[PDB]
């Protein structure tokens, strides 16, 4: 889950970029 | 990058932001 | 279209989405 | 109320489209 | 103006609009 | 700070001003 991941905690740029194709 | 809870439109746009050229997919299941 | 909760910024802009042509009328009397 | 059918629970399509012109 | 509560990207958008040719700043710090 | 005197209360447009250059 990204609304997990992302917006219940915080994602590093890293974390964030595990979404990007 | 900022160490902050994204959501909604702004998980979105940080998403636009962060990927450039390799787009990116939004799905949420919470 | 979402099942969410939209709040000021996020709010005017769904109307704008939402009605086109039409335009809008954004007035908060809470 | 907007704020309130939509800032406080949620509007569907169609009750949003009762705040278009 | 709005008496609202400004976070985020929309205290930085609001600074935008508020300062116009000025530019302004944004420092977080809290 | 600005997110405090902004985002946790409320900043007329005057003290939002004060953060211009
Ligand atoms: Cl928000
Ligand atoms: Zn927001």
């Amino acid at each position: 889950g990204i609304v997990e991941q992302c917006c219940t905690s915080i994602c590093s740029l890293y974390q964030l970029e595990n979404y990007c194709n | 990058f900022v160490n902050q809870h994204l959501c909604x439109s702004h998980l979105v746009e940080a998403l636009y932001l962060v990927c450039g050229e390799r787009g990116f997919f939004y799905t949420p299941k919470t």
